[PDB]
RNA sequence: UAGCUGGAGCCCAUUACGAGUUCUAUCAGGUAAAGCCAAUGAUUAGAGGCAUUGGGGACGCAACGUCCUCGACCUAUUCUCAAACUUUAAAUAGGUAGGAUGGCGCGGCUGCUUCGGUGAGCCGUGCCAUGGAAUCGGGUGCUCCAAGUGGGCCAUUUUUG
RNA sequence: UCAACGAGAACAGAAAUCUCGUGUGGAACAAAAGGGUAAAAGCUCGUUUGAUUCUGAUUUCCAGUACGAAUACGAACCGUG
RNA sequence: GGAUGCGAUCAUACCAGCACUAAGGCAUCGGAUCCCGUCAGAACUCCGAAGUUAAGCGUGCUUGGGCGAGAGUAGUACAAGGAUGGGUGACCUCUUGGGAAGUCCUCGUGUUGCAUUCCC
RNA sequence: AUCAGAGUGGCGCAGCGGAAGCGUGGUGGGCCCAUAACCCACAGGUCCCAGGAUCGAAACCUGGCUCUGAUACCA
């Protein structure tokens, strides 16, 4: 039924850098990903200190940062611009969302401001309805009902039929 | 020479030779180990009566 | 000490019953208790404060004194050729009411109008009960009547 | 989805926590009296905030269920005279002082703790006058997080300002300086008035023409002006002080209806092919 | 090798199995319990045939292992390795120790071997086959008594191939489409479910 | 050293007070049995499905495809088990109660408790209370002084090596 | 809110980081084992020193002694909220 | 026949899939100056009424899982007492008493306290 | 019979959780008419096996397997 207030919308983007080190490396990582989102960034320590990789355990390694609002948008078309505005569609989640990644440069935004290099980067985007509030809300919290979910369906015609 | 011995064999006899004791019930129980609160206004409010 | 601890032999005793556990409804908190009530002693696993030790578990005592959080119970222990009258506090999770007088008030009451109540007649009846004795002579109706037979023995 | 063992081994929670809507480990420690009291009763100073409506609330604890002492709502404020902005810290002030008078009305001491007539934003505590101490009561507080300026404790303020005596520390009223450990008493009164709604009305209609048509629409609609705040809510608060006092569900089916329509079922199916 | 059998028949002690606490166990003799066909299916072999143990004892991994090869070779050779089906109804799950100058002092055994906890009315060997190889499956199991220790009669199954059903309430419930087959066992449907999972030949109240 | 024993008594007593016992009522238990088609663990065999690729052969001029093969894995079953497993759960044995050491009215005390005669308790007075299941019967009831003993052994039942 | 599992995202795979869903505890709680705990007793953050003073009582042990350990009040001074 | 706040019992109340709801209430929902809060006004906090019953909620359905009860299992397993009882024994029996548990079957799916409120 | 010890490069041996080497031996160049000796480089490891804890193991506890020393008396 095409009640309105089941109406397709962003509730977060999400951008992950990992990287696998500390210092100079992951720091500059830091700026590229507050330069693009405007926010400060947070990082994200590492677990089980697997030696292949050479990462320790509690030892920071990537950085993320989870854009809402009309920076969302406006940094998610950049993105899919980027990739053409096409997807694997196995990129799609069977709950409700999707990602993709680049190569850093290709948005907008000047390179050497910092002379800081290509990281590349992992746009994540969860899509919602109405009424999520009420499996994430502190008193009364309940499961959304199956009709007010976002199926990868509805995700996918979402990408398709409008949006682009 | 094996000097360990246990049992309970004949005390449940000897036990019952002078029966199990009950000690006798008894008019005013004792108030010791009460709470000292409560025993302090019951001393006060004897003190005062008529 | 001297061979074993305090919850020593307590796996079964003290744990909680099967899918009872977690939450202490709050009926045990709005129970209260007086001086000369009788109490029945059962621990709660979950409360470790105001625990008794496992042998006043399953047993009936009398509320001897009553401080904040706590009962104090009057519980008879048997040692060797008399009975001494331990004197514990018990946290109120580890007690429950008995209902071990119930039925005795019931009948005390019952018994006083009784005998108030044919004292208004002529005065003497007994409030005394008995035990169950030997049934009366009866007729019985005559009606289908099913015989029984050994049955024979089958090898399966 | 979910396998049978999973069920057979399944404990539920109280039905209030899987609901979700009371935290047990408090209302234990709230209503949990010491045993050589005896049956003094605990009352609890409930506040409750609905998105569109403010409950307040005297209860004890019973065996079969709370008791309520007295009862209050802000959507019967309009009875005194407020009309809009029934869910925010001005009207917590007046739900509470709402509530504070009317128990202490009925219980026959209101005569004695007038509380004070004026709103300060003091921290207030009412004296303990003689022979007879003032009404104690618990905040209960719920679920909320408790902050500072949080409404709950705007509606703490009226109760003490309406005569009740409710344990209290004046870190969460509003205007309290986390930084400087101390309480403004200005800052405390503004909210009180519903001062802070007004500043951001005259913040819109200044430089806004539309937000303040839409955010303060009701407003508008009963000609209550930014500069109508202090005297109107006044009235209210002295008003509150001079007189405080078929079937839609389908029925389960019967037995009969049941196996008739398993019947039909079993028929059905069977002869499906 | 082995003590005499004498020393280990009557069962004496709580049961001691292997766990956590009973570690390095040898391995018990019989490893294989279903020999011959285990693949034909309930309607073929009808009639059963069970070799029953008569008093409560012990019995020895190694005497169990012998009884399962003295049944399976004489059913072989008269009717053929595809007539029956053998199944060993009994599992040595129980352990016995071994005390091995040094007297009483700290005797308690360490391992020795394994057996089986057997009573009164308890099914050792079981074979199903078609009702004209009765006779190897009578003379199999006699032949296999001689390994055991104790009393054990030779009882002829009132039920169905190796299920529960009696062969009257069987080939009652088969007539009349109620029992849905296995393999081994049999499945008697019933008046419970949901009705959508039933084929439409097996839906029934 | 405590227990068991003697002697000395003394204090009450068929009012009552009890009891190696039952009946009535009410608590508590996890052993026997049972269970595993309930959690943990052990363990036999098939049957049906199926992969997001545990592996390959063949067909893949290809793949976001399969037929087999040992098989994972999934579903419904199936044999057999547990001193240091268990939802369930005895028989016997365990605890408490069955009035005169009960109840009520009145008016007092409190420095405890309450928003508060609100309670908690106690004090004084005045009334009631057919003796509140069966059976049996004087009491270590109270106290003192002290001896010997502190190698045990046997039988039915439960039970460890 | 854990263990774990499912579905997804450049390098990235069995396994680095991120996201959503399921999740009666299948994790964690210094150490053996057992019991106990889910808006906690686990994890993260804040503020702290009740790991304080005084002497009595009781429980386990038990001779109803001592020690060890624990529990419930009384009289203080504080922490936290 | 409904609802909210606080609850009692703590599954006949849970779980899974579905379907539907008059009024009022809840809720979703709009915003970020202020208190407050975070990487993130998502959460939390605050101010608000432009919309929506889509979700939450409530009620109902299923030869549903579970849970609860009944009948059976079965006077069976076991077990208190007695026997100059049987048997080589393991074990069993009789006498005087007590007496379970799964499968399997049938039924059921909450009850309710205080305060304020809606029906029509 | 129990118990102490020891299992690491082809061999003999060191290795105190971040974690693999010493001598000799192997392989390819050089020097020589040509071998050694000498010179320059290069490559080595089921750390006895199966666990378990552990920031993190070849090392720390547990089990299994193989070599060695020991103490086993009064009669
Ligand atoms: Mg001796
Ligand atoms: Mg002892
Ligand atoms: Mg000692
Ligand atoms: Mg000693
Ligand atoms: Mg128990
Ligand atoms: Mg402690
Ligand atoms: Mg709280
Ligand atoms: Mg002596
Ligand atoms: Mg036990
Ligand atoms: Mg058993
Ligand atoms: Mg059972
Ligand atoms: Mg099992
Ligand atoms: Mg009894
Ligand atoms: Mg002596
Ligand atoms: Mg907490
Ligand atoms: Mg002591
Ligand atoms: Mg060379
Ligand atoms: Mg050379």
């Amino acid at each position: 039924q095409l009640n309105p207030m089941r109406e397709i919308k962003v509730q977060k983007l999400v951008l992950n850098i990992s990287v696998g080190e500390s210092g100079d490396r992951l720091t500059r990582a830091a700026k590229v990903l507050e330069q693009l989102s405007g926010q400060s960034p947070v990082f994200s320590k590492a677990r089980y200190t697997v030696r292949s990789f050479g990462i320790r355990r509690n030892e920071k390694i990537a950085c993320y940062v989870t854009i809402r609002g009309e920076k969302a948008m406006q940094l998610l078309e950049s993105g899919l611009k980027v990739k053409e505005y096409e997807l694997l569609r196995r990129n799609f989640s069977d709950t409700g969302c999707f990602g993709f990644g680049i190569q850093e440069h290709i948005d907008l935004g000047m390179k050497y401001d910092p002379s800081t290099g290509i990281y590349g980067m992992d746009f994540f985007v969860v899509l919602e309805r109405a009424g999520y509030r009420v499996s994430r809300r502190r008193r009364c919290k309940a499961r959304v009902g199956i009709h007010q979910r976002v199926t990868k369906e509805d995700a996918m015609k979402w990408f398709q039929v409008k949006y682009e | 020479a094996k000097s360990k011995n246990h049992t309970a064999h004949n005390q449940s006899y000897k036990a019952h030779r002078n029966g199990i004791k009950k000690p006798k019930r008894q008019r005013q129980a004792s108030t010791k180990g009460m709470d000292p609160k409560f025993l302090r206004n019951l001393r006060y409010s004897r003190k005062h009566n008529v | 000490p001297a061979g074993h601890g305090l919850r020593s032999r307590t796996r079964d005793l003290f744990a909680r019953p099967f899918r009872k556990k977690g939450y202490i409804p709050l009926t045990t908190y709005l129970r209260t208790y007086k001086v000369g009530e009788h109490v029945d002693v059962k621990v709660n696993g979950a409360v470790h404060k105001g625990m008794p030790h496992k042998f006043y578990h399953g047993r009936t005592g009398r509320v001897w004194n009553v401080t904040k959080r706590a009962i104090g119970v009057e519980i008879n222990k048997q040692v060797g050729n008399r009975i001494i009258k331990k004197r514990i506090h018990v946290r109120v999770e580890h007690v429950q009411p008995s209902r071990c007088n119930e039925e005795f008030l019931q009948r005390k009451l019952n018994n006083d109008k009784l005998k108030a109540e044919a004292k208004v007649r002529g005065e003497v009846i007994s409030t005394k009960r008995q035990p169950a004795g030997p049934k009366p002579g009866f007729m019985v109706e005559g009606t289908t009547i099913e015989t029984v037979t050994p049955i024979p023995y089958d090898v399966v | 989805q979910k396998t049978r063992a999973y069920s057979k081994r399944f404990q539920v929670k109280f039905k209030r926590r899987r609901q979700g809507k009371t935290d047990y480990r408090a209302r234990l420690r709230l209503t949990n009296q010491d045993k050589n009291k005896y049956n003094t009763p605990k009352y609890r100073f409930v506040v409750r905030f609905t998105n569109k409506d403010v409950t307040a609330q005297i209860v004890y604890a019973t065996i079969a269920g709370d008791i309520v002492m007295a009862a209050a709502y802000s959507h019967e404020l309009p009875r005194y005279g407020l009309e809009v902005g029934l869910t925010n810290y001005a009207a917590a002030y007046c739900t509470g002082l709402l509530l504070a008078r009317r128990v202490l009305k009925c219980r026959d001491l209101d005569q004695e703790y007038e509380g004070n007539v004026e709103a300060t934003g003091e921290d207030f505590s009412v004296e303990p006058a003689d022979e007879r101490r003032p009404f104690r009561a618990l905040l209960d507080v719920g679920l909320i997080r408790t902050t500072t300026g949080n409404r709950v404790f705007g509606a703490l303020k009226g109760a003490l300002d309406g005569g009740l005596d409710i344990p209290h520390s004046d870190k969460r009223f509003a205007g309290f300086k986390k930084d400087e450990k101390q309480l403004d008493a200005e800052i405390h009164r503004k909210y009180i008035y519903g001062g802070h709604v007004a500043d951001y009305m005259k913040s819109l209609a200044d430089e806004e023409p539309e937000k303040y048509q839409s955010h303060f629409s009701e407003y508008i609609k009963k000609g209550i002006e930014a500069d109508n705040m202090e005297a109107l809510y006044k009235k209210v608060h002295a008003a509150i002080r001079a007189d405080p006092t078929k079937r839609y569900n389908p029925k389960k089916l019967t037995y009969e209806q049941r196996k008739a329509s398993l019947v039909e079922r079993l028929n059905a199916l069977n002869s499906s092919a | 090798g082995r003590r005499p059998a004498r020393c280990y028949r009557q069962i004496k002690n709580k049961p001691y199995p292997k766990s956590r606490y009973c570690r390095g166990v040898p391995d018990p003799k019989i490893r294989i319990y279903d020999v011959g066909m285990k693949k034909k299916g309930v309607d073929e072999f009808p009639s059963c045939v069970h070799l029953v143990s008569w008093e409560k004892e012990n019995v020895s991994s190694e005497a169990l292992e012998a009884a399962r090869i003295a049944c399976n070779k004489y059913m072989t050779k008269n009717a053929g390795k595809d007539a029956f089906h053998l199944r060993v109804r009994v599992h040595p799950y129980h352990v016995l120790r071994i005390n091995k100058q040094t007297g009483m002092r700290g005797a308690f055994g360490k391992p020795l071997g394994t057996c089986a906890r057997v009573d009164i009315g308890q099914v050792l060997l079981s074979v199903r086959c078609k009702e004209s190889n009765a006779v190897h499956a009578d003379e199999a199991l006699r032949r296999a008594k001689f390994k055991f220790p104790g009393r054990q009669k030779i009882i002829r199954s009132r039920k169905w191939g190796f299920t529960k059903f009696n062969r009257a309430d069987y080939i009652k419930y088969k007539s009349e489409g109620r029992i849905v087959p296995d393999g081994v066992n049999a499945k008697l449907l019933g008046v419970h479910g949901p009705i959508a999972k039933r084929a439409p030949g097996q839906a029934i109240l």
